[PDB]
């Protein structure tokens, strides 16, 4: 997160870290046993870390739970990043206290201008990862804006969230993390051209298109 | 292999994206090993 602020400790209880030796992606806890992330964050072995604030210091609050299964969207295109969504089943459920909670799926897609919270442990510039969870308030942008910034590359499954002036954006290491608007998961950190560049807002998987796929996939697993 | 890697424009927001190949010889048929939006993979060459 470039241009954001350090979150209050544990104020984003649905935010997870995906770890396979170190943090590499974010994720969103949507029920006690299921995390939603980006398909491009796929690894054959993942440990999910819940309750985190300082990813580099055990603060007591953490749950460390391995992934038992990992299901990428069947139509994921690794070359265009269309359908950039995956689900992770925890090998045992997380305990839901005040420091680990679920986030709701959307009831519908967010209107342009809806104000959202984006979070993660990605770079805050060069690099590198901050220790403490970062936070950034940002609005959904019109499809029109999104496609002027990235002509030909925005599918029906992508939304742009942020500022066209730049300065404020998700960055490398925020991949797979949440965009939450009026208490609903609306975006998954996916891609962009650099970070915080002018007319290059972040591109996000449009989670509202996947509500049924999420429920169906969970139902079958 | 003959041809160029395609021009790309975004990058996935992962620091160390996955590489599914290191050289063209690891790619079937006329496919090249190219950095894309998210790491290296076998893709069709351009002109
Ligand atoms: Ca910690």
């Amino acid at each position: 997160i470039v241009g954001g602020y350090t979150c209050a400790a544990n104020s984003i209880p649905y935010q997870v870290s995906l770890n396979s030796g170190s943090h590499f992606c974010g994720g969103s806890l949507i029920n006690s046993q299921w995390v939603v992330s980006a398909a491009h964050c796929y690894k054959s072995r993942i440990q999910v870390r819940l309750g985190e604030h300082n990813i580099d210091v055990l603060e007591g609050n953490e749950q460390f739970i391995n992934a038992a299964k990992i299901i990428t969207h069947p139509n994921f295109n690794g070359n265009t990043l269309d359908n950039d969504i995956m689900l992770i089943k925890l090998s045992s459920p997380a305990t839901l206290n005040s420091r680990v909670a679920t986030v709701s799926l959307p009831r519908s897609c967010a209107a342009a201008g809806t104000e959202c919270l984006i979070s993660g442990w990605g770079n805050t510039k060069g690099s590198s990862y901050p220790s403490l969870l970062q936070c950034l308030k940002a609005p959904v942008l019109s499809d029109s804006s999104c496609k002027s910034s990235y002509p030909g590359q925005i599918t029906g499954n992508m939304i742009c969230v942020g500022f066209l002036e730049g300065g404020k954006d998700s960055c490398q290491g925020d991949s797979g993390g949440p965009v939450v608007c009026n208490g609903q998961l609306q975006g998954i950190v996916s891609w962009g051209y650099g970070c915080a560049q002018k007319n290059k807002p972040g591109v996000y998987t449009k989670v509202c298109n996947y509500v049924n796929w999420i429920q169906q996939t969970i139902a079958a697993n | 292999k003959p041809g160029k890697c395609p021009v790309t424009y975004g990058q996935c927001l992962m620091l160390n994206p996955p590489n599914f190949c290191e050289m063209d010889g690891q790619c079937k048929r006329d496919l090249k090993c190219c950095m894309g939006m998210c790491g290296k993979s076998c893709v069709s060459p351009v002109k």
